[PDB]
């Protein structure tokens, strides 16, 4: 998955949506350790910076996206979702990863 | 400032009892909900599950049965225990810190809402490697 | 229209007319009813199970979902359906 | 007093012969809530006290 520098990419994980559901996004540097980048839908912790779009939680029958806009190549970063739905047990295990590979 | 430590054998022989401890920096054991994470190469991360103090030990229904999670409030650490490591079990592992939240959606009293977790700090890990 | 002194008494109790009402109610619930179907060829044997949620083991479904057979427009083909069901519709006939 | 019944449902027609319909309840697009009614807390309190007056 590949786009220009300074550009937005669209990164989507796992099954389509089917009730009201909280979506966790995490990030991972190659050789290092794991990394949180998203708690909530669209919520991230102080220290990170912004430009992470999230999707909203209360569409019925989607897919969990997730826009990096202005991105950079320290942002290589393998990726991981994380859903938790109202309707479906717990994931015990975590999404595909999808490499994002920068210009 | 909180930092961690994961610390393992590494090289267990099949049909095993493994072992893991994790020490801590700063934040006491009483304090925040423990994590242990399992990672092979190429895989996404497989939680193995949480632990705290007053019965907040809820565990993957996965294995649910040869492992035991535990923690050490004498040396402030967080302790694994396996039985019976077979090779499947060849991954790099990871404890772990989380914070917890609530979802609503609709009534509140009729338990129309739900928890979740998130691990919002990271170990280091330790690639353990099951072989005879 | 209105009237000065003539005074009369009344009772609830041993009232007529809401007979007739409590009948006539009844009669046009049941002439609202002839000129539609019939469910006679769905008395049949249901395939049940519970819908797809994540389910606490003590609460109980107040859903249950069932598959069954039904005959088609023709006489020779018959179809495989599924539909919805509450709890208090169904009962157990009495492995499956 | 309002009540209400919040799950989404959609209808469902399957044939039984010649010109007869009938209505399933096919999926249902949202979370499983429960349906019920609300009313004012005051108000229900201050007419039972009249009620008792
Ligand atoms: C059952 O459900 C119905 C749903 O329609 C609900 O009726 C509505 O309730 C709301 C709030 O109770 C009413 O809104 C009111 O609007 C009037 C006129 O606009 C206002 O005076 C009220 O507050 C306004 O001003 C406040 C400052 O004083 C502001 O803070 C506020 O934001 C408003 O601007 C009040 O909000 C609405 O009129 C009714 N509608 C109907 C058709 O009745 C009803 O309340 C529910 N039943 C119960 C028991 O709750
Ligand atoms: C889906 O269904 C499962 C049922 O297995 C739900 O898991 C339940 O999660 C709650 C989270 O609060 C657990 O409650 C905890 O229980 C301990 C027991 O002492 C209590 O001390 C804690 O304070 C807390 O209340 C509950 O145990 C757990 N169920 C089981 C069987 O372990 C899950 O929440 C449901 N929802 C989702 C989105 O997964
Ligand atoms: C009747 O009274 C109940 C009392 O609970 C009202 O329930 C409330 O309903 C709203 C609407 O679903 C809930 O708001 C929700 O809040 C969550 C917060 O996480 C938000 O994410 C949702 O988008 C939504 O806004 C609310 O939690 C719930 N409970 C309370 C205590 O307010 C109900 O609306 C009343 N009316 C009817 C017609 O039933
Ligand atoms: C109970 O209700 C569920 C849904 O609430 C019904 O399950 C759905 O049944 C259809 C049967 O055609 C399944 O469609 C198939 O899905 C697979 C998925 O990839 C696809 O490859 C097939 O070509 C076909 O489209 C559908 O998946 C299934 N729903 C789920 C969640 O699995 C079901 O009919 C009801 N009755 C039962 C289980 O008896
Ligand atoms: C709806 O109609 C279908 C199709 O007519 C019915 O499927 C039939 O079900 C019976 C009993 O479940 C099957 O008999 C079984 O046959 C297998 C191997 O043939 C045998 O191992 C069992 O001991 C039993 O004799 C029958 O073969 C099967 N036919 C087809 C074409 O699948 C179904 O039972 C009807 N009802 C419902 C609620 O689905
Ligand atoms: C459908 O829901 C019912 C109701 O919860 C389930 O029945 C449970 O069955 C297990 C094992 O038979 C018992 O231990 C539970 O106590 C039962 N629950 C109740 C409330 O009695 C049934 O297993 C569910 N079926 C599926 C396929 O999910
Ligand atoms: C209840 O479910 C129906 C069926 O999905 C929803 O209707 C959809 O609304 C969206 C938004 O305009 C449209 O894009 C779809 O085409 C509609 N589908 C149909 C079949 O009409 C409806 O919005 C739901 N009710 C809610 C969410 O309150
Ligand atoms: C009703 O309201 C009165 C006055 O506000 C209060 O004294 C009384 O306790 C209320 N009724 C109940 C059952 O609480």
């Amino acid at each position: 998955v590949s786009v220009a520098p300074g550009q937005t990419a669209r990164i989507t994980c796992g099954e389509e949506s089917l009730g009201s559901r909280s979506v966790i996004w995490y990030q991972q540097r190659p050789g290092q350790a794991p990394s949180l980048i998203i708690y909530n839908n669209n919520d991230r912790p102080s220290g990170i910076p912004d430009r992470f779009s999230g999707s909203p939680g209360s569409t019925f029958g989607t897919t969990a996206t997730l826009t990096i806009t202005s991105v950079e190549a320290g942002d290589e970063a393998d990726y991981y979702c994380h859903i938790w739905d109202s309707r479906r047990p717990t994931n015990w295990v975590f999404g595909e990863g999808t490499t994002l590979i920068v210009l | 400032q909180v930092h961690l430590q994961e610390s393992g054998p590494g090289l267990v022989k099949p049909s095993e009892t493994l072992s893991l401890t994790c020490n801590v920096s700063g934040t006491l054991v009483r304090d925040n909900y423990w994590s242990w994470i399992r990672q092979p190469l190429g895989k996404q991360p497989e939680w193995i599950g949480y632990v705290h103090d007053s019965g907040d030990t809820n565990y993957n229904p996965s294995l649910k049965s040869r492992v035991h999670l535990s923690l050490d409030k004498s040396k402030n650490l967080v302790s694994l225990r396996l039985t019976g490591v077979t090779a499947a079990d060849s991954a790099i592992y990871y404890c772990a810190t989380t914070k917890h939240g609530r979802r609503i959606y609709g009534v509140v009293a009729f338990k129309e809402w739900f928890t979740y977790f998130y691990m919002d700090v990271w170990g280091k890990g330790t690639s353990v490697t099951v072989s005879s | 229209i209105h009237l000065e002194n003539v005074t009369e008494e009344f009772n609830m109790w041993k009232n007529n007319m809401v007979e007739q009402m409590h009948t006539d109610i009844i009669s046009l619930w049941d002439q609202s009813l002839k000129p539609c179907v019939k469910l006679t060829p769905l008395c049949v044997t249901l395939q049940c199970t519970n819908v797809t949620n994540n389910i606490t083991d003590d609460m109980r479904g107040e859903l249950k979902n069932c598959s069954f057979n039904m005959t088609t427009e023709l006489r020779d083909k018959k179809q495989k359906v599924y539909s919805l069901f509450y709890r208090l519709d169904v009962v157990q006939i009495n492995s499956n | 007093i309002n009540c209400t019944r919040p799950n989404n449902n959609t209808r469902k027609s399957i044939r039984i012969g010649p010109g007869q319909a009938f209505y399933a309840t096919g999926d249902i697009i949202g979370d499983i809530r429960q349906a019920h009614c609300n009313v004012s807390k005051a108000t229900w309190n201050e007419t039972l006290g009249k009620v008792v007056k």
